[PDB]
């Protein structure tokens, strides 16, 4: 349960390489 | 007398008083209110019993209520007993498709052929009524009057007292314009005395014009008896259903349908008016509903719906953009909530008309390209991302991250 607090959560720490 | 439950479910609802004292009141309610409806009493207490056992067993889920989910099992009982399934397929086959009217005399035989007629026609096809109601001819007049003011044509040929000619020959010609539908409206004979003569005029009319659909009309007013009839007309042609008219003139409704459903025979439409337009597809859940809360029961379908690696990946992701708007979210956490106006940053997360590109890429791939990647190649990365409305870099990011957990959880 705590796995995809972690795995969904460290996502966004480098959700830089989208567009603009 | 089965419409006063929505309120018995408006007060369950409200928390008025102790869970299980609450229970309790219902089950007197809807007891009262399904018995009072004319359904079979040893139903009742059948499905109450298989409710009590559900209560007993199955184990209340996250944003479930100890009520709501209640409900859950209610609805969903209550759905069994009139349908049990998803919407029949009022849809044609084969064209031409053919259907027969078998209605018992004062069952509307005729005011549903034409109701149903015009149901097609609104609908788009070319529908075709054939007059073989022999045993009746004011209903041949009444007929074509009301054809004529629908725009159907309507074949039939007066004292003939013999309509399996008049099938083979009226059908045979609404082949013509190559009609795409043709409703062949039998003559219903024993007025209410019926016993088993229509099913044998019944299983003969199958054999020799041979049809595409059999439907028995049924006057909502006959209860729970409609049983018999029902069971017996099921039996004779295990391929047909039932269309239960004058719904709306009646207390013992649910008895007909509960009573109907009860044999196996399925209930494509019902009845409810003297009306052209009053007869509408039977949505068993959609009944259900309808009567036991309005959208109350909505609410509940929601949360309960909703709610080695890229596999889990896309099931759980998935249900991370659903979420749903509420604060019990984090009643599944161990953590107790603060304030309220942040969440509002939610909201405007799904503001991007697009919240992510990963489900978009994710969907975009093969059910076994989801398995093991390392096989995805710069051709087929252009491809998923072609697809997805992506750019490869957005892919190879995604990639990358499959395996960083891939890796992650191999160091663990």
């Amino acid at each position: 349960g705590i796995i995809l607090v972690l795995l969904i959560w460290g996502t966004v720490l480098l959700l830089k390489s989208i567009p603009h | 007398g089965l419409e006063n439950i929505r309120d018995a479910v408006r007060k369950f609802l409200t928390g008025s008083t102790p869970y299980e004292k609450a229970v309790d009141e219902f089950i007197k309610d809807l007891q009262k209110s399904l018995i009072s409806s004319d359904v079979n009493v040893k139903l009742v207490f059948s499905l109450t019993a298989k409710i009590k056992e559900r209560l007993n067993k199955e184990k209340p889920p996250s944003v479930l209520e100890r009520k709501e989910w209640f409900i859950s099992i209610v609805y969903d009982e209550l759905s069994k007993l009139f349908g049990g399934d998803k919407e029949p397929n009022v849809n044609p086959t084969k064209l031409p498709f053919i259907i027969m009217l078998v209605g018992v005399q004062g069952s509307g035989k005729t005011t549903t052929a034409g109701k149903l007629a015009y149901f097609y026609k609104k609908r788009g096809y070319k529908v075709g009524l054939v007059a073989a109601d022999v045993y009746r001819p004011a209903a041949y007049d009444q007929l074509l009057q009301l054809g004529n003011q629908i725009g159907v044509q309507v074949y039939g040929e007066p004292n003939n007292q013999n309509p399996i000619e008049i099938a083979k020959k009226g059908v045979d010609i609404f082949v013509k314009n190559k009609m795409d539908i043709i409703i062949v409206d039998t003559a219903g004979r024993h007025g209410y005395g019926e016993e088993t003569k229509l099913l044998e005029e019944m299983k003969e009319m199958y054999d020799v014009l041979k049809p595409d659909d059999v439907i028995l009309v049924i006057d909502a007013s006959i209860g729970q008896k409609a049983y018999d009839l029902a069971s017996r007309f099921h039996q004779a042609s295990p391929i047909g259903s039932v269309i239960i008219t004058k719904m709306d003139g009646t207390a013992k409704g649910g008895g007909a349908l509960s009573a109907v459903v009860a044999t196996g025979a399925t209930i494509k439409f019902i009845g409810t008016g003297e009306k052209i337009d009053e007869l509408e597809t039977f949505n068993a859940k959609r009944f259900v509903s309808r009567i036991l809360g309005m959208g109350d029961i909505e609410s509940i379908l929601e949360k309960v719906k909703g709610l080695l690696t890229l596999r889990d990946v896309y099931a759980q992701i998935i249900a991370l953009r659903k979420m749903g708007p509420l604060s019990k979210v984090l009643q599944h956490i161990p953590g107790l909530g603060i304030m309220l106006p942040t969440p509002s940053e939610d909201q405007l997360k799904i503001g991007e008309e697009k919240i992510r590109r990963w489900l978009a890429a994710l969907n975009s791939m093969t059910y076994k390209e989801l398995e093991n990647p390392n096989i995805i190649d710069k051709s087929r990365m252009r491809r998923i991302a072609e697809g997805s409305g992506l750019e490869v870099e957005e892919v190879r990011e995604l990639l990358e991250w499959y395996n960083n957990m891939n890796r992650l959880l191999k160091m663990v």
